[PDB]
DNA sequence: TTAGACAAT
DNA sequence: TTGTCTAA
């Protein structure tokens, strides 16, 4: 409630950190790993590239490629009981709070 | 008759100017941070294995190397110089343990 | 005082330089990286007053042994601190004759700006960053360092299907490693690590670079 | 320690004298015009003779218990056991050369001994060596007294 | 396709004996000749040394896959 | 005491594995041999 | 960048 | 009594 609005219901962090991290939890749900450095910097690269609000509900290749690496290795639930997969699920969650 | 700097500070890029007089092939340190970010992860590895043994050894005990390798590639395992601490269970997958 | 004190520096960063030229698989010959510091006053200037050691001219582009189109030059900036001016000024002379790595030996170090640019300047630009501090001791000749051999993939498959492996379930090595970053890896790379052991000899582990 | 490569080892052994023949054209790259000539050889003059690749070998070969598992794999040891049984092979046929007693074992049995007795104190799985090596850096640090 | 040690290992001896001792117990039926004893542990133990214990072990290897291995086959110590 | 107590809890799924690799309660691979060599510590006192 | 807050023997 | 986490 401190960074969400009275009369808005929505916040006050910026799109692409809130896109980022959507597309980075679903890549560690399939626990991928390999991803999470790729999504940062296809970010950059379009946030280079274009920077926008515009881009309200996904970019296209963010979604595109948290979609591929959903599909890839698709029984992916069970691979995620590792360590190195809860760090940065953890990580990244702290990393969003604070 | 091999002299030693036996110094009492920590720069280590201090004494890369002195190579000609130094043999900084054999260069040590008691810092794992130091030599984990001039040389190392993989040479702040050997250093935790033998300061544990300096501090055993000064007090007579003779830890056997197997252990002390074992206690240097778990903490060493993410490639970042981790604790044992509370603080560390954070990255482990099991909740009952944590 | 930049007479002996710079001539001394600037051989002992071009041998750390054509030691890890030879380190990564590029052609460097015996005689470029046993430059006695004689030879290199023969073949390069002696006092910057004079400008005679062109830094400038300092650099050089060594082929691959795979193949020769794989280059990369070896830059040494005149400006101790770089911005986003002479990172496009190289990357004009990158472009021209067509290659994708490259080296940039700084003095002091570089704006963030530019250092974001450089990590953020195309997935086909291949590019890095070498102070000049951190490349007078050559760390590869360190007793604690083991010795880093990079990994093809046809390697990684087989060493996964051995022993019923992941490579989330992996030990992990950071891209900011000084022997990672002397290596040049980017991630999912495996690297071998050869340990120089006292119970065994040698002792190979294996290290994803995340 | 020494460096190793296929163009190295050539340049060594082959072009030394080779360059020291005189040239005095200018440095193309800022590398010397004697790299310029040996790169010159290496690329054209050589081709598919590159037996350097062979004679600097393309690695060393690896630690006999990474490739080939010592559990399964019969009188394959550490590189140390390896050196300990060779130097007592070497220690043990001299003091046998003179030896007036049985002597029942040849070298080859007593080798075969050892690599054996190596084989079999492998620890077994299922030890849970974490908490030995717990315990070990556990139980003196209640004996680690300051004074 | 089994690649293990061959060698039964001390904790394989200790759950072979033990759950063969409780396959010799409640009136369960003994495949060597005894001399009287009334310890099951005896008796699991001599079968041992008889080769006699038909157990097949499900060694799990990491992954969640195992090889089926035999007390018959295992070499012990 | 307190230091014994979290070396302990920091260590105690390292079993060694069939294939005889130090590994962790959910497959996470320390070590692929024990020890360096794969060796037991009672069991390398004559050797 | 630095003071309260939180847990363990 | 440490040592990091949180808030100003």
């Amino acid at each position: 409630l401190r960074g969400s609005c009275l009369n808005c219901h929505m916040l006050t962090c910026p799109r692409a950190v809130i896109h980022l991290l959507l597309c980075q939890l679903r890549v560690l749900e399939v626990g991928a790993l390999q991803a999470v450095y790729e999504l940062e910097r296809i970010l950059n690269r379009f946030l280079e590239e274009n920077p926008d609000p515009s881009a309200s509900e996904i970019r296209e290749e963010l979604e595109q490629y948290t979609t591929e690496i959903v599909q890839n290795n698709l029984l992916g639930s069970q691979g995620a009981h590792v360590k190195n997969v809860c760090e940065s699920k953890s990580k990244l969650i702290a990393l969003f709070w604070k | 008759k091999e002299l030693v700097l036996n110094t009492e500070g920590i720069n280590l890029p201090e004494l890369f100017k002195y190579a000609e007089v130094l043999d900084l092939r054999r260069l040590y340190s008691n810092d794992i941070h130091a030599i984990a970010n001039t040389y190392g992860i993989e040479a702040a590895l050997r250093v935790i294995e033998k300061e544990i043994k300096d501090v055993f050894a000064v007090y007579g005990i003779a830890v056997d190397p197997r252990h002390l390798s074992l206690v240097a590639d778990y903490m060493c395992f993410e490639g970042v110089y981790k604790p044992l601490n509370r603080f560390g269970i954070r990255s482990n997958s099991s909740p009952l343990q944590q | 005082m930049d007479d002996e004190e710079e001539t001394y520096r600037l051989w002992k960063i071009r041998k750390t330089i054509m030691q890890l030229c030879h380190d990564r698989g590029y052609l460097v010959t015996q005689d470029e990286l046993d430059q006695t510091l004689e030879e290199f006053k023969a073949q390069f200037g002696d006092k910057p007053s004079e400008g005679r050691p062109r830094r400038t001219d300092l650099t050089v582009l060594v082929a691959h042994n795979d193949d020769p189109t794989d280059q990369m030059f070896v830059f040494f900036p005149e400006e101790p601190k770089v911005g986003i001016k002479t990172i496009k000024v190289y990357c004009q002379r990158m472009q021209e004759e067509n290659i994708t790595r490259a080296l940039i030996v700084v003095q002091q170090g570089m704006t963030p700006s530019a250092k974001q640019s450089l990590v953020d300047m195309a997935p086909k630009y291949i590019l890095e960053q070498f102070l000049q501090q951190e490349l007078l001791i050559n760390i590869t000749e360190h007793e604690l360092v083991p010795e880093h051999v990079v990994m093809t993939k046809e390697e990684v498959t087989e060493l996964l299907a051995r022993y019923k492996l992941r490579e989330n379930q992996l030990p992990r090595i950071q891209a900011g490693d000084p022997v990672a970053r002397y290596f040049g890896i980017k991630r999912g790379q495996v690297v071998k690590i050869i340990r120089p052991s006292e119970t065994a000899g040698r002792y190979i582990t294996y290290r994803l670079v995340q | 320690l020494l460096r190793r490569g296929a163009f190295l080892s050539y340049s060594q052994k082959i072009q030394e004298a080779v360059k020291a023949l005189k040239l005095e054209s200018e440095n193309r790259n800022g590398r010397s015009p004697g790299t310029q000539e040996m790169l010159r050889m290496w690329y054209e003059l050589d081709e598919e003779s590159r037996r350097k690749y062979q004679k600097k070998a393309a690695a060393c070969p690896d630690p006999s218990l990474s490739v080939w598992r010592p559990d399964i794999y019969f009188a394959s040891v550490s590189e140390t056991f390896e050196t300990k049984v060779d130097d007592y092979s070497q220690e043990w046929a001299a003091q046998t050369e003179k030896s007036y007693e049985k002597s029942e074992l040849s070298l080859d049995r007593l080798r075969t001994l050892l690599q054996l007795k190596w084989q079999r104190s492998l620890c077994e799985p299922g030890e849970a060596v974490g908490l030995l090596a717990a315990q070990s850096i556990g139980e003196p640090s209640t004996q680690m007294t300051l004074n | 396709k089994r690649i293990t040690t061959p060698y039964m290992t001390k904790y394989e001896r200790a759950r072979v004996l033990g759950t063969r001792a409780l396959q010799i117990a409640m009136c369960a039926p003994v495949m060597v000749e005894l001399e009287g004893e009334t310890d099951p542990l005896l008796i699991a133990m001599k079968e041992l040394k008889a080769r006699k214990i038909p157990i097949i072990i499900r060694r799990y290897l990491p992954d969640g896959s195992y090889e089926d291995w035999g007390v018959d086959e295992l070499i012990i110590t | 005491g307190y230091l014994q107590r979290c070396i302990i809890k920091h260590l105690e799924g390292l079993v060694v594995q069939y294939d005889l690799t130090v590994r962790d309660s959910d497959g996470s691979v320390v070590q692929f041999l024990y020890g360096e060599d794969g060796l037991d510590i009672p069991k390398t006192q004559f050797l």
